[PDB]
């Protein structure tokens, strides 16, 4: 059961050093050398590092070599990395791997870390209002629009979980602005948009907002 | 430094169908690329160590072969498992470094979008914004394209779409362009339109609007 992993994640503003960890669950951190790479987001691998838990002896990527730094620990089993002055352009999932021979074996949940000089602040949802114009082919689309918020995650369910059939809850995109966008859709019979009533639920948790806005037909 | 390339970038495969995925080191990296399995949620995962050799617990499913500078993965049959995202490796010389890597995507058969376009609302014109979203829904495959012109005028850097991954169920794709602007230069047109091509499509369609009438 030898597993070593990382933490959840965390948000830094740029320019400031960060350090993430490692672990040793049951053979020797001594025995292995662990290796740090950096997957950014929708990128592959890139490689960092690694330390010997013994000598300490590092071998940083040299693109790295100036900006993160391998530290070690032989008291409490556990391997840090450190990344000094971090740009949003450094913001990736971070990874250490326990390299068995030559070769990443065993390895550790993602940490992500998250690089923005924005503050936390709550969405505005405003309504997708119903499609059923020549859009009146049995059924017609209709959602909501969760703008400006930071950071992540912001969930969004349509009412309070009843309907689960057709909705879509598209991935957030960063703006110009450093806040956030998301938009939810959910498609739904050109006749109960009457019959029936849809509400949105909208939650970012850390700005601790929670609005349910409800969406229905347009006047025109 | 020593460049690893993978190909394709992105295929389709058919559940239970023998797929290859190809590497190719820049320089002879005898025999030392090996291969990960990684699921959007998780970390990679070694399945082939060395240059063909079924790492501790890979189903006998997977297996690998190649010698100085090309290589190849093979899942001798495709499964709902199996379909996820494949990267090469490579630990013979410093810096050790990966391919882009390439995912696995279930086939079916194409499906025209279905496209709707959504006028801003007045809560959010108010306070200076106004965005227009249009709504591209199940189509496939995922090669889609959203056109969007004000008064015949095509914009341009604009609009930002966003897209889903193949719904669970029915496989299909979804994109949603969003088209924003001062609540002032949108009161300076009428006509907002969305044209989506794809290949589903016998020729593009075009949802408009018109600011007052419906």
């Amino acid at each position: 059961q030898v597993q070593l992993q990382q933490p959840g994640a965390d948000l830094v503003m740029p320019g400031a050093p960060v350090k993430l960890s490692c672990l040793a669950s049951g053979y020797i951190f001594t025995s292995s050398w662990i290796n740090w790479v950096k997957q950014r987001p929708g990128r592959g691998l890139e490689w960092i590092g690694r330390i010997d838990p013994s000598d300490g002896e590092v071998h940083y990527n040299q693109d790295f070599k100036d900006k993160a730094t391998l530290t070690v620990d032989k008291s409490s089993s556990t391997a840090y990395i450190q990344l000094n002055s971090l740009t949003s352009e450094d913001s990736a999932v971070y990874y250490c791997a326990r390299g068995f021979l030559p070769w990443f074996a065993d390895w550790g949940q993602g940490t992500l870390v998250t690089v923005s000089a924005a503050s936390t602040k709550g969405p505005s949802v405003f309504p997708l209002a119903p499609s059923s114009k020549s859009t009146s082919g049995g059924t017609a689309a209709l959602g909501c629009l969760v703008k400006d918020y930071f950071p992540e995650p912001v969930t969004v369910s349509w009412n309070s979980g009843a309907l689960t059939s057709g909705v879509h809850t598209f991935p957030a995109v960063l703006q110009s602005s450093g806040l956030y966008s998301l938009s939810s859709v959910v498609t739904v019979p050109s006749s109960s948009l009457g019959t029936q009533t849809y509400i949105c639920n909208v939650n970012h948790k850390p700005s601790n907002t929670k609005v349910d806005k409800k969406v229905e037909p347009k006047s025109c | 430094n020593i460049v690893m390339t993978q190909s394709p970038k992105s295929m389709y495969v058919s559940i239970g169908e023998r797929v290859t995925l190809s590497c190719k080191a820049s320089e002879n990296v005898d025999t030392y690329v090996s291969w990960y399995q990684q699921k959007p949620e998780q970390s990679p995962k070694l399945l082939i160590y060395g240059a063909s050799n079924r790492y501790t617990g890979v189903p006998d499913r997977f297996t690998g072969s190649g010698s100085a500078t090309d290589f190849t993965l093979t899942i001798s049959s495709v499964q709902a498992e199996d379909l996820a995202d494949y990267h090469c490796g490579q630990s013979y010389n410093y810096p050790f470094t990966f391919g882009s890597g390439t995912k696995l995507e279930i086939k079916r058969t194409v499906a025209a979008p279905s496209v709707f376009i959504f006028p801003p609302s007045d809560e959010q014109l108010k306070s200076g914004t106004a965005s227009v979203v249009c709504l591209l829904n199940n189509f496939y495959p995922r090669e889609a394209k959203v056109q969007w012109k004000v008064d015949n005028a095509l914009q341009s850097g604009n609009s930002q779409e966003s897209v889903t991954e193949q719904d669970s169920k029915d496989s299909t794709y979804s994109l949603s362009s969003t088209l924003t602007l001062s609540k002032a230069d949108y009161e300076k047109h009428k006509v907002y339109a969305c044209e989506v091509t794809h290949q589903g499509l016998s020729s593009p369609v075009t949802k408009s609007f018109n600011r007052g009438e419906c």
